[PDB]
């Protein structure tokens, strides 16, 4: 049974030919009586063997690369992902209904690639790279891979220039850096999209004030949501203005496994123009435990042994080579940044899970919003004790550096402090003070949705807690004396505050003036 | 003579050979590749065909793609040579700067140190954090742990454990950046550009630390393999060249975590939660290669990521057994603003004995942990009755427990660039006198805050005199501050006016630069004869 008689079979041995010369003249005529139910053989072309739930195995296709768009007969694309010895394993970009046993498949010569460059810059766009927006095709434009290896040690540099946000609990408790991954990360409806969104809006009413480089082109990739919220996404980014500088990738729920799972890396490769070209980009995986659905969908179906939660083993590198492509490029390289914010839903606050734990091992940061700080009031509902950030100083406004230290110590010491809030004892007015300058602080940090801030408006409004000025009101109208703060504060402080970064010795004086200078109406 | 590509698999290429296998753990490289792609011989799959895993991807690779035998396993330059180098997994340079002039290239598989050949001695590496110091002190030539959750500060405290002990030690450093993020590794590699251990130009042979990375980018075999060509290069620097290395591991996790993710590819049915079977076997050949033999001498710092700050998952588990110290941090203590987050029962060392430390070192760090562990069996009573029935006994070891547990922390050298404290070394002797006083009682008089991040206990005497100094402020508020603008300080309208106004081009710049080429609408395919055509119209 062995490979050595095996081929001694290959000599010839037959020491008679009574069958060989008689059926040789009688195969060709044999055969010449079946030539129409005979398929035409293949070589370079394919031929699907089988096809079903989204997968083709493909016969032929001798010179396919790994990872390689084809093309069946039908239109509809594909993608070669494990080539087996006697077929290929195809994923169906589309819905596979169109695809037969004994359909041709057509290798394209290319690894799959999406247009990226300017004009992608306010369009609507599916996982692939072609638009939905009714727009018509996408002109000024280039092909580029969505698989681009990540810049290594010598590209990047340090991450140092701030990207605010304008949500002010993110950017006085977790400050992002402009090249920094950030992971959002809550339960389902406790406001993830919101921040992500308040972010793009932020750098729409940024990139109007700034001169013409540390401007912010924003890409939302949103995987597996369904299509009305894409829709009523694009027409708040519309009806903002904030689509003349997003992009969006929307591999929405009714979409192939492959558009969810490719979608990501589309919007990674059409952030990486910016990134490449010395400005700054904003990349937002919206639902990346999504995308690691379809990933998983995929992968069952190509028939390789699943892991934990039925996930691929190689799940980890899949969230790993995506994120890892958000850096701080070199000044040689342009300098270029791009930060990401992927977004992952856990199930009842469990951190614990599998694709959970792998891309806060990934980020850099977290934030982490929690479903019971959301029904307090507290809104965005920042869990301000698991919410980390790796960067902290140099890379927040040098303004809110001076002013947040006193707001991050005080909370812990508020935190600390209410976990005795069963006796009410109130140890010698130390215990009650703590906890009522810890309330007002929480509540400062409270804001609307769809209205980010700018960052002078956020530092000067936890300079009037972090000081005085706010230890006459009750805890029930802070978020509207900080809306008598703002708005009855002389405008000019704003300016200076901008335009310096930090806090003048002149300036830090005309704020204690004009901070008694109004009249909150907290009684 | 060579062989073709038989199957891909994601990072997983089946190679087949016609006569002449390669041996297992053989490096083979693939020709016609864009980028170097070596693929390492995991398997043989038994019809004269190899099961291999890739260092670099997959993504283009061809059935019948020409794969040749390099006859050896993957072989990267050891020796001064890479000394202020950045390799890679196969030891090709990626700090961009000329090849990498080292001799006698050395295969990344070896086996271990025999057993004869094993050293008992143990002296004690004194760090300068005086809580590794105190409770957990670590050894020279001997094998540390890092344990800790993502967060809690393990990259940070192998940042001044290198900071500390590897810039007064003489001899080499090898760092070995398995699995991590590229940020933090050009962060070191920065770090160690202005502070002298690396060098640049004619002068890199003055350099005393050698870059291995294998980072989170890089697919599953390349990041299962670079702890071994680190580990190679600290195995030249010990053996052949005689010398007392360090080598700093950052995530040996990774080491398990990539080949799990191979192993399923690999033909093997998965063992408990979800790692591979060969999962402490694996470990074991590479931990006990970083040993201290009679040759030379390998000090070990590893971090080690526990998955959801459970030390009970079976891949720091594992890790637990291979090391002479444990330095387990937990998320709880830097909840508390605790800085380095180390626990301080759940740390442990062989160090810890009094007939190596010495019996005042030995009953002080285990005085440390009784009232620590006292402290925290009275953490449930204070929850339900408040602290104030204690009888004075359990009240004084609540207090003392708490001067611990802030005179535990310290601010670190590399963290002065988010905290703004400058960093402290605080040596062994001065450590040992400094808990013994807080343990006898010689610093009841002193406030409970006025430990907190600070150095030695020359500095908790001072925070005590800054804190009444600063009680003794905030008295008095007439007048006379500068909120009254008659000092120095102009109007508000007047210091609008001292702004530089900027430009504003409204432009953004994406209409010059920008190669706009043309993409068809239709979609081209390729025939049978490899010609481009459009996609023929029959469905
Ligand atoms: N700052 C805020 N103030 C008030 N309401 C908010 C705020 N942020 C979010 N919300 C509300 O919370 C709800 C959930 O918001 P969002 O969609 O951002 O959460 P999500 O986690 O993305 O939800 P899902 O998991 O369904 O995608 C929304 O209806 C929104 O109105
Ligand atoms: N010694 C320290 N002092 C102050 N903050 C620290 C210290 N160590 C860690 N941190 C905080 O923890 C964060 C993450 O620590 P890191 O070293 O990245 O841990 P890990 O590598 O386990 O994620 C840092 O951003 C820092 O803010
Ligand atoms: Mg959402
Ligand atoms: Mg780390």
């Amino acid at each position: 049974a062995d490979a050595k008689a095996l081929d001694e079979l290959r000599k010839p041995k037959f020491s008679s030919k009574y069958l060989i010369q008689h059926v040789s003249q009688k195969l060709i005529p044999a055969v010449k009586e079946w030539e129409k139910s005979y398929q035409p053989p293949v070589i370079h072309l394919g031929r699907v063997l089988s096809v079903g739930d989204g997968i083709a195995r493909v016969y032929g296709l001798k010179s396919v690369q790994a990872g390689e768009l084809v093309c069946f007969d039908s239109g509809v694309k594909g993608m070669a992902l494990n080539l087996q010895a006697d077929h290929v394993g195809v994923v169906v970009f589309g819905n596979d209904s169109v695809i037969h046993q004994g359909d041709l498949v057509y290798r394209t010569g290319q690894i799959v690639n999406v247009p990226i460059g300017p004009g992608t810059l306010g369009r609507v766009t599916d996982g692939l790279g072609q638009p939905i927006d009714g727009k018509g095709p996408l002109t000024n434009v280039r092909s580029s891979l969505v698989e681009v290896k990540a810049p290594g040690i010598i590209a990047r540099q340090s991450v140092r220039e701030p990207l605010f946000t304008g949500v002010k609990a993110v950017d006085a408790l977790v400050p992002i850096g402009r090249g920094q991954r950030e992971l959002i990360i809550g339960d389902r409806q406790t406001g993830k999209t919101a921040v992500a969104i308040d972010a793009i809006i932020h750098q729409k009413n940024c990139n109007e004030q700034v001169p013409k480089a540390q401007r912010v082109y924003c890409v939302y990739v949103a995987v597996g949501q369904k299509r009305s919220t894409v829709a009523q996404l694009v027409k708040l980014f519309t009806q903002t203005g904030a689509m003349r500088y997003t992009i969006m990738v929307s591999a929405t729920a009714s979409d192939a496994a492959p558009l969810q799972f490719l979608a990501p890396y589309s919007g990674c490769a059409m952030a990486e123009y910016f990134r490449d070209t010395g400005k700054h980009g904003l990349i937002i995986y919206d639902d990346l435990s999504k995308q690691s659905v379809a990933y998983r969908q995929m992968s069952l179906l190509l028939r390789r042994p699943p892991g934990r939660e039925a996930f691929p083993g190689d799940v980890f590198y899949l969230h790993s080579r995506l994120l890892e492509r958000a850096a701080k490029l070199s000044k040689e390289l342009g300098g270029g940044s791009l930060t990401a914010f992927p977004v992952i839903e856990t199930q009842a606050g469990d951190v614990s899970a599998y694709i959970a734990t792998n891309v806060i091992s990934i980020t850099d940061g977290q934030i982490f919003l929690e479903t019971e700080l959301f029904y307090k009031g507290i809104r965005p509902a920042l869990n301000v004790g698991l919410s980390v950030s790796r960067v902290g100083s140099a890379a927040q406004f040098p303004g809110m550096k001076q002013v947040a230290g006193t707001l991050k110590l005080e909370l812990a010491q508020y935190r600390e402090v209410a976990a005795f809030a069963q006796f009410g004892s109130d140890l010698d007015a130390a215990t009650q003070y703590v906890l009522e300058r810890g309330a007002r602080l929480t509540e400062m940090l409270k804001q609307k949705q769809f209205a980010p801030i700018p960052i002078e408006r956020q530092t000067v409004a936890v300079y009037a807690a972090t000081k005085g000025f706010l230890d006459k009101v009750r805890v029930q109208d802070i978020v509207a004396a900080e809306e008598a703060v703002i708005s009855q504060v002389n405008p000019a402080v704003f300016k200076i505050l901008k335009a310096n970064g930090k806090i003048t010795p002149a300036l830090d004086a005309h704020l204690k003036a004009e901070l008694r200078k109004v009249k909150l109406p907290g009684a | 003579d060579a062989g073709y590509v038989s199957q891909v698999i994601g990072p997983v290429v089946d190679v087949r050979f016609d006569g002449e296998l390669p041996s297992i753990l053989s490096s083979l490289e693939v020709e016609g590749h864009s980028v170097r792609l070596v693929l390492e011989v995991a398997q043989h799959m038994g019809d004269n065909t190899v099961r291999c895993i890739a260092m670099d991807s997959t993504d283009g690779l061809v059935r019948g793609q020409k794969v040749v035998d390099t006859g050896s396993p993957i072989k990267v330059p050891v020796g001064r040579g890479t000394l202020g180098r950045i390799m890679n997994v196969i030891g090709e340079p990626v700090d961009e700067q000329g090849p990498i002039d080292a001799a006698d290239i050395w295969s990344i598989h070896r086996e271990a140190p025999e057993f004869t050949e094993q050293s008992t001695e143990q002296e004690i590496l004194v760090t300068g954090i005086k809580v590794v110091d105190l409770l957990a002190p670590y050894q020279r030539g001997g094998k540390i742990g890092l344990f800790g959750g993502a967060g809690v500060g393990k990259t940070v405290l192998i940042m001044e454990l290198i900071n500390n002990v590897a810039k007064a030690h003489g001899g080499f450093s090898v760092f070995a950046g398995v699995g991590e993020r590229t940020r933090e590794g050009n962060d070191l590699y920065r770090e160690m550009i202005e502070s002298g251990v690396i060098k640049l130009g004619a002068e890199r042979g003055n350099s005393k630390c050698t870059l291995v990375y294998g980072q989170m980018n890089e697919p599953p075999g390349a990041r299962a393999r670079v702890a071994l060509t680190g580990l190679t290069v600290a195995e030249y620097f010990r053996d052949i060249e005689g010398q007392d290395v360090l080598l700093f591991v950052d995530n040996i996790f990774r080491f398990t975590q990539a080949n799990s993710e191979v192993s399923a590819l690999l033909g093997r049915i998965p063992s408990a939660v979800g790692y591979q079977p060969t999962l402490a076997t694996d470990l074991g050949g590479l931990q006990e290669r970083i040993t201290t033999t009679t040759k030379g001498s390998i000090t070990s710092v590893q971090a080690v990521y526990v998955p959801a700050d459970d030390l009970t998952d079976p891949a720091p588990a594992t890790t637990f057994a291979h090391l002479d110290a444990t330095t387990v941090l937990s998320r709880s203590i830097a909840e508390l603003g605790i800085y380095p987050a180390v626990d301080p029962l759940d740390s442990t060392s062989r160090m810890l004995n009094p007939n190596v430390i010495g019996a005042e070192h030995y009953n002080v760090a285990r005085g440390v942990q009784k009232v620590l562990q006292d402290y925290k069996n009275l953490q449930d009573i204070i929850a339900i009755l408040g602290m104030d029935e204690l009888s004075e006994e359990d009240k004084l070891t609540v207090a003392r427990a708490r001067k611990i547990q802030r005179f535990l922390s310290q601010p670190f050298q590399v963290a002065e660039v988010f905290t703004g404290t400058p960093g402290k070394y605080v040596d062994l002797a001065d450590t040992i006198s400094g808990f013994q006083g807080v343990l006898t009682g010689k610093y009841d008089d002193l406030p409970e805050m006025a430990f907190y991040m600070v150095g030695d206990i020359k500095e908790v005497k001072e925070k005590a005199d800054k804190m009444a100094k600063d009680i003794a402020s905030r008295k008095e508020a007439d007048n006379k501050k500068v909120s009254e603008e008659l000092k120095d300080i102009p109007s508000l309208d007047k210091l609008v006016s001292e702004i530089k106004e900027v430009v504003i081009e409204e432009d953004d710049g994406l209409e010059e630069d920008f190669k706009a080429e043309a993409l068809s609408s239709e979609t081209v395919v390729l025939n049978e004869e490899g010609k481009s055509v459009p996609l023929p119209k029959k469905n």
